[PDB]
């Protein structure tokens, strides 16, 4: 098999600035597994209809994966601009893959609050498809140079989120799955 | 001579459910996904569901997902889509459709499709009212405030067909519908001949009659 | 979200016409495009699949084209029963599938004005406690007419509801009915009712009006 299971029910995820990759090659992709879930709150496929996929052969197989808020997770998809799509993660124009995203306010939110996860909020200019940017550049928002040191016109680029239990529908933490895929093949479902 | 044939439509009220069903043959129903798509009485069409060759995926347009369930069963050759709190804006055609063999989406063969009413509305007859003329002139009546539709308009039990323009229903404010009917005529004959419309409503067991006269 | 729009939502053709349909996506959707046709009362039949390519059954004289954002849809030799209303459909996103809004070809003929008629409500109908207005635009080409109720030199909005006939089959023209729905007890405070009617075979506007009374 294809080893889904770590990515998906894996205990801890990236900040969305450092997302995560993982290449899937020479294996098996039971996508049957994911279906059964009614757990995940977004499944979109670009290229290919999600209910052709156990059906079909896969070449260049990464699976990209973080943690962002919820009313954030409409800038996964070819042709977004917003925080996310322009300075943490952004997918090509032609993408083909599949994006799924559930709530997780049960196990990334603690009481309280919690701040491990992170996004840029600045950058000097947009990220490039597939682009990883973990710099801490502190970012020249003025006229005068920084000389790397922290004020006014000078910031830190990565922020924290604010994940208390208490968040709304919209502001809870969702982890996101990004399958990339290209149509020799090394991945094949049943 | 592939064939797909849509049953359970009608009126529902809005909160209640409805369950729709299609018959498909003409194909190996086995493996071909399928799909529903509906289309608003005066406007264009909405992708609402998909189903996979078997059964082992679903999935939703964003708009009705968490309250329609999409089903089948391959021994019967049927489809099924299950309306859960259904919404007022929701009335409309739906078609079932088999898909094209493609990697994505296409639909190949679409069937005629079942209406779907969603309107609180109670069963109503139409009023009937003349419109009344005074070269060539023009008369006619304004069959108002019915439900559910359809109605049908003949003139003089059908002895006048030509020159009549029977309208499109509105849906008005009331939940209820309202149209009109009139026809044109050569003038010299409004003072002998007679001009009656006959109006007719099946699921109101009305049959209503109204002459149309000059009036002063 | 993906939208597509299409150009033009009318059109007029002959037979024997070249014609040609755009289709245009917020984003490049490669060539995962559809096209659909659909005539009144019956259902939608495929023409084109995967931006250009040709389904069984379906006439030469269709081909579709583009990829990427825009694309199109020829009829390169018009013929009669060709008249119906065209529509395209992305694919790529495909828990996310969006079509477009249409485009109605119709049958290209001799220009000519509306006949126009206004009816005040009836004395059976003032009894019941609504009344209720009608102009009537008869036998008119081109669709595309313009309808504006002035009630006492007051233009007004709102209250008024519109249908309009299919091409018809013989001459192939349209009539239309605007219906100014309104109460008795309002009906009452007016005593000047006109329906001012804008067309292309007028070569200035025709109004036509009542006084209630007289
Ligand atoms: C995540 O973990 C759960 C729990 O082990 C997996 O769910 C099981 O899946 C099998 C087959 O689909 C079912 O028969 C079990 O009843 C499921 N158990 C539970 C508790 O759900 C799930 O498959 C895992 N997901 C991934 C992507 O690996």
């Amino acid at each position: 098999l294809c080893p889904f299971g770590e990515v998906f029910n894996a205990t801890r995820f990236a900040s969305v600035y450092a997302w995560n990759r993982k290449r899937i090659s020479n294996c098996v992709a039971d996508y049957s597994v994911l279906y059964n879930s009614a757990s995940f709150s977004t499944f979109k496929c670009y290229g290919v209809s999600p209910t052709k996929l156990n059906d079909l052969c896969f070449t260049n197989v990464y699976a990209d994966s973080f943690v962002i808020r919820g009313d954030e997770v409409r800038q996964i998809a070819p042709g977004q601009t917003g925080k996310i799509a322009d300075y943490n993660y952004k997918l090509p124009d032609d993408f083909t893959g599949c994006v799924i995203a559930w709530n997780s306010n049960n196990l990334d939110s603690k009481v309280g609050g919690n701040y491990n996860y992170l996004y840029r909020l600045f950058r000097k200019s947009n990220l490039k498809p597939f682009e990883r940017d973990i710099s801490t550049e502190i970012y020249q928002a003025g006229s005068t140079p920084c000389n790397g040191v922290e004020g006014f016109n000078c910031y830190f680029p990565l922020q924290s989120y604010g994940f208390q239990p208490t968040n709304g529908v919209g502001y809870q933490p969702y982890r996101v799955v990004v399958l990339s895929f290209e149509l020799p093949a090394t991945v094949c479902g049943p | 001579q592939v064939q797909l044939v849509e049953s359970g439509g009608g009126v529902v009220q809005p909160g209640r459910s409805l369950r729709l069903s299609c018959a498909a043959s003409g194909f190996t129903f086995s493996s071909y996904d399928m799909h529903w798509v509906r289309q608003a009485p005066g406007k264009g069409l909405e992708w609402v569901a998909v189903i996979s060759y078997d059964g082992s995926s679903k999935f939703y347009a964003e708009s009705v997902k968490g309250r329609f369930t999409i089903s089948r069963d391959n021994s019967k050759n049927t489809l099924y889509l299950q309306m859960n709190s259904l919404r007022a804006e929701e009335t409309a055609v739906y078609y079932c459709v088999k898909d094209g063999e493609q990697l994505v989406p296409l639909f190949d063969y679409w069937g005629q499709g079942t209406l779907v009413t969603v309107s609180s509305a109670s069963t109503k007859g139409p009023s009937v009212f003349p419109l009344a003329p005074s070269g060539t002139a023009a008369l006619g009546c304004l069959v108002k405030d019915y439900f559910p539709e359809p109605v049908t308009v003949s003139w003089n039990s059908g002895a006048l067909t030509s020159g009549v323009h029977t309208f499109p229903a509105v849906l008005q404010s009331s939940g209820l519908y309202s149209l009109s009917s009139v026809v044109t005529v050569p003038s010299s004959s409004l003072g002998t001949q007679t001009y009656i419309c006959n109006v007719n409503h099946k699921p109101s067991n009305t049959k209503v009659d109204k002459k149309v006269e000059p009036k002063s | 979200d993906i939208q597509m729009t299409q150009s033009p939502s009318s059109l007029s053709a002959s037979v024997g016409d070249r014609v040609t349909i755009t289709c245009r996506a917020s984003q490049s959707i490669s060539s995962y495009l559809n096209w659909y046709q659909q005539k009144p009362g019956k259902a939608p039949k495929l023409l084109i699949y995967a931006a250009s390519s040709l389904q069984s059954g379906v006439p030469s004289r269709f081909s579709g084209s583009g990829s990427g954002t825009d694309f199109t849809l020829t009829i390169s030799s018009l013929q009669p029963e060709d008249f119906a209303t065209y529509y395209c459909q992305q694919s790529y996103s495909t828990p996310g599938v969006t079509f477009g809004p249409g485009t109605k070809v119709d049958i290209k003929r001799t220009v000519a004005a509306p006949s126009v008629f206004i009816f005040p409500p009836s004395d059976e109908q003032l009894k019941s406690g609504t009344a209720s207005v009608v102009c009537l635009l008869n036998n008119f080409y081109p669709r595309e007419a313009k309808v504006q109720w002035k009630v006492d030199n007051a233009l007004q909005s709102g209250n008024s509801q519109e249908s309009v006939t299919e091409q018809d089959s013989k001459d192939s023209t349209y009539s239309l009915s605007s219906t100014l729905t309104l109460s008795k007890a309002d009906y009452e405070k007016h005593k000047v009712y006109a329906c001012e009617v804008t067309h292309q075979g007028l070569s200035s506007p025709v109004t036509k009006s009542f006084n209630r009374g007289e």
